[PDB]
């Protein structure tokens, strides 16, 4: 019989064996981009100083103006989402996600089936 | 290439399976189908269950609503405090946890295997 | 404006004119027709009697004996619950609910609409 | 014959939406509609909602996962006690109660009307 140690390191092996992937290793790759780019760069730093600037009209209790800032904020999100960089980069995330997936699945489902004699 | 993927993942199944948590699962289970009492309880839930669901699209016009309801939540405190029960449903927990820190365990890996 | 009282008399007398309708009027007369029925008496009181034994194996811890009366009783529920004139019922009953759902939509539905000006 | 049923129905309806429970209900979201910052609450709250979602759909591998989930426990925390907030919810239910009480009433004096 096997400890919990046993099966948690038997697992961060496999956890390693995940990142020798083509999809581990793509997902490095977009995500190189997309900070190496200097548009992602630039609304990530707009934003970055908008959301610095919400902090005092929190403070500053000024409806309209904390309104101004806050449309502006989340529109510049999704602006920042039709970046073709970044676009490939949430779809490697959610390639990388589905073999994460599928591995714990498989794992659990032999368990459960197997587990009563 | 491709194998040496399965292959890790059902050892590590494998390895689960013969582990002190499934043992104990096993035999959890095992004391809970040669109970008797228990299957009462279960078989009784089992038709409860049903009539419950059945008021429950009918809506609170039903002229049983609130008594099935009572013996909805009765015969469930009825598993709730059921030795036999509550042994396997905490056992079946220690194994979804065991299966969950792995999952943890794989996705940790991987995540901090990008630096 | 009116107290909860008013309204509860204003649905009160709404209530009597929905047992004055085609619907309730046809409810009460299957339910006329099934304990007039003696076949649904006979299993209704051979069931009655069946559930009452139940108690007796339930002091008496006998698995076998108390399940062998059990799967008696299901079964001759669902063999009561093929008698036509009960059927006829069970639906009656469904179109009086249906009434019911809908008096009370219409209700709910007018406030939350007209509620905010 | 069948008009006589929705003009009961009418009345009974424009009662409640005369009734103290409904020009309460009334002010309440005039003052919550007239707030600002229990507006910046709301709006907030509508992001994360979305946000936690789409969190929850992608499944407990996302980075996240911990920080929206208790970014949604806050916000909520937030409006649960805004006053406003509170004031509104309170009005909205005691109509809900108005509402079913009514329900009930109508169906009660059906059950014992067939005796």
């Amino acid at each position: 019989l096997y400890s919990k140690k046993d099966i948690v390191q038997q697992a961060r092996n496999l956890a390693k064996m995940i990142s020798e992937t083509e999809e581990v290793d793509f997902f490095k790759r977009a995500e190189a981009q997309i900070n190496e780019n200097d548009k992602v760069s630039t609304i990530v730093n707009q934003i970055k100083a908008l959301q610095k600037q919400a902090v005092n009209l929190k403070h500053y209790e000024k409806h309209e103006a904390l309104k101004q800032v806050e449309a502006k904020i989340d529109a510049l999100q999704e602006e920042l989402e039709e970046i073709p960089v970044i676009q490939e980069f949430r779809d490697s995330q959610m390639e990388v996600n589905d073999l994460l997936q599928l591995v714990a699945h498989t794992i659990s489902n032999q368990v459960t089936n197997e587990i009563i004699t | 290439e491709s194998v040496r993927l399965q292959s890790e993942a059902q050892q590590l199944a494998e390895m689960i399976l013969q582990s002190e948590t499934a043992e104990n699962y096993r035999n959890c289970y095992k004391r809970l189908q040669e109970d008797e009492e228990a299957g009462r309880i279960i078989r009784s839930f089992i038709k409860i269950k049903e009539q419950y669901e059945d008021v429950q699209r009918f809506g609170k016009y039903h002229p049983d609503y609130r008594e099935i309801s009572r013996k909805m939540r009765e015969i469930k405190r009825e598993l709730d405090l059921n030795d036999k029960v509550a042994d396997f449903k905490r056992a079946e927990n220690e194994l979804q946890s065991i299966l969950d820190e792995v999952s943890v365990e794989i996705g940790t890996a991987v995540s901090e295997h990008v630096k």
